[PDB]
RNA sequence: GCUUGAGUCUCGUAGAGGGGGGUAGAAUUCCAGGUGUAGCGGUGAAAUGCGUAGAGAUCUGGAGGAAUACCGGUGGCGAAGGCGGCCCCCUGGACGAAGACUGACGCUCAGGUGCGAAAGCGUGGGGAGCAAACAGGAUUAGAUACCCUGGUAGUCCACGCCGUAAACGAUGUCGACUUGGAGGUUGUGCCCUUGAGGCGUGGCUUCCGGAGCUAACGCGUUAAGUCGACCGCCUGGGGAGUACGGCCGCAAGGUUAAAACUCAAAUGAAUUGACGGGGGCCCGCACAAGCGGUGGAGCAUGUGGUUUAAUUCGAUGCAACGCG
């Protein structure tokens, strides 16, 4: 807020192998509150994951965030007069979790079938880097580098 | 105005510029003469500086510090 | 195309425009771009990152003239001056040294 | 505080132009009296014999030319 | 007759004091020449205007023009207005040390005379950049304004006219006395220059404050304190610093200066609330990021308005509208 300098809160860990950061995963895919479903849909879209890929569940989700893992981003900071956007690099804990959420957000459209046939191609199609997330990252990349003068 | 700087440098620090010439007797001619403000202004700078320096000479004071 | 062995790049910096321009060193123009030609029809016209990419549109198209070390010679007032001779840096060309050839007026008036 | 024309007796002249020297900068602008002293009768003297010196081409006027 | 008032001479000091004549440094403009390209110009944004004839701009050469960024300082000079490279000539005023001379020649001034910011007027010239008036383009319900692009008088030299300014430290000129501090500037005496210092005496000037004064703010040894000499102005506001008359001026106009009529107020610095498209600091999902909605469709409820003989009454900007 304004002055309030609290920080992040501790939330539990996954009832599976123990990992932080998909139990974020699973927080941030809930819609109406419903975290037994996303726990499921989370659970049967990494078992998919890993019949078709090879790889454990936690390292095939660990190569597939990083081809969605922003480097800089833009943002409003206007100093007396013009309103320019202007690059910057995010923190990391708002880095994976913006990514985890391009993720989730590439994955309510582009339907096929069920929500965890959708997580699972959305996360085989950033193991490749050719899908919807890879994209979003490409355009906030595409926000830099040709607004990165103004600094 | 004239700097060389020598060729391991990689970077400009004109320092000398902005000391002497670049702004303080540049962003002052493009427009209004004014044909007295210079005069009111420096005795406002001045005055400034004069009750500034008066303050200095007496700010030595408790302060609760 | 004469295969010349330096040149000069006078810039010219001012509230109006802020052109890049090489000539040898007899003083013949070898080729240059604007900053408005650059793109930006408008309101950026009048920013630093208009002159760096006016030096970018000049540092090409001269290639065939073979330039490898450059007199700078910044000319004017306005708010360039100084970031577009770094955009004389990155794009591969020496500095020798940046100096200015105007006096002011020997005797003039300016209005507001 | 320093200034050779305080106790400076035979008072500062153009045709010495290694001590004339050392009151103008790199670009030809004079020095001022609040950085070396040089009180304001020298001061003036000084400043005559600067730009008496500029008009004999003793001192530059300045590096553009 | 005398000298402490005033004045003159001797030795020097500082100054943008004035007048005349010349020489020189931090850049927009015009012309010519080489170069080479797609837009230039401003604003919160936008356009007029300039441009493929090749613009704004690149270097060199030339042209003229009224003027001094750095030094630069509530620093200095001049009675005031005002005056700020430098060099040459003329010339005034101010101040300091030891003296020498006249002996009240001294202060103020109605009338009168002279100087007098800028704007303007007349003649002979210059005209580069701006710039009233004027044109075009933007904003607005309207804009003949604030914003922009051009542009004439003028801003400018020689000689006159006009004599007006918020010509204001709003405080008339001269003399005397009155605690003080911090300074700036400019001389001089003395001390060991024994080391960029120390002790005093004069002029001008800035700020703060003692007594005192003032309606207060504040002035405060250059007083608005206490006095003495003289000149000018006022008896409430509007009318009105207007009209008539006299004088000056080529004109614009300026100086002097009423009356009739209306009102019981006008005004004066200062304090407390309000406010500033005034700042500094602080706070609230107030703004930033994000989520879910309204406004796009249909149903429940209320209001505005319409009709009726009634569509009971109140609330009716946030602080009324599923309210009573």
């Amino acid at each position: 807020p304004r002055r309030r300098v609290i920080g992040q809160r501790k939330i539990l860990p996954d009832p599976k192998f123990g990992s932080e950061l998909l139990a974020k995963f699973v927080n941030i895919l809930m819609v109406d509150g419903k975290k037994s479903t996303a726990e499921s849909i989370v659970y049967s879209a990494l078992e998919t994951l890993a019949q078709r890929s090879g790889k454990s569940e936690l390292e095939a989700f660990e190569v597939a965030l990083e081809n969605v893992r922003p480097t800089v981003e833009v943002k409003s900071r206007r100093v007396g007069g013009s309103t320019y956007q202007v690059p910057v690099e995010v923190r990391p804990v708002r880095r994976n979790a913006l990514a985890m959420r391009w993720i989730v957000e590439a994955a309510r459209k582009r339907g096929d079938k069920s929500m965890a046939l959708r997580l699972a191609n959305e996360l085989s199609d950033a193991a490749e880097n050719k899908g919807t997330a890879v994209k979003k990252r490409e355009d906030v990349h595409r926000m830099a580098e040709a607004n990165k003068a103004f600094a | 105005i004239k700097v060389r700087e020598n060729e391991p440098f990689d970077v400009a620090l004109r320092r000398f510029k902005r000391s002497c010439e670049k702004a303080g007797v540049l962003a002052e001619v493009r427009r209004r003469e004014f044909y007295e403000k210079p005069t009111t202004e420096r005795k406002r700078a001045k005055a400034s500086a004069v009750k500034r320096h008066a303050k200095k000479l007496a700010r030595e004071n408790a302060r609760r510090t | 195309r004469k295969q010349v062995s330096d040149g000069v790049a006078h810039i010219h910096a001012s509230f109006n425009n802020t052109i890049v321009t090489i000539t040898d060193r007899q003083g013949n123009a070898l080729g240059w771009a604007t900053a408005g030609g650059s793109g930006f029809r408008g309101s950026r016209k009048s920013t630093p990152f208009a002159a760096q990419v006016a030096a970018e549109r000049c540092a090409d198209a001269v290639k065939e003239y073979g330039i490898k070390n450059l007199e700078v010679m910044v000319k004017g007032p306005g708010p360039g001056r100084e970031s577009t001779i770094r955009a004389l840096n990155a794009a591969g060309f020496r500095i020798t040294n940046i100096t200015d050839v105007t006096p002011i007026p020997h005797n003039g008036c300016r209005p507001p | 505080f320093c200034r050779f024309t305080a106790e400076g007796v035979q008072e500062i002249d153009y045709k010495d132009i290694a001590t004339l020297k050392n009151y103008i900068t790199e670009s030809g602008k004079i020095v001022p009296s609040r950085i070396t002293g040089t009180r304001a009768k020298y001061q003036r003297q000084l400043a005559r014999a600067i730009k008496r010196a500029r008009y004999l081409s003793l001192l530059p006027y300045t590096d553009r030319h």
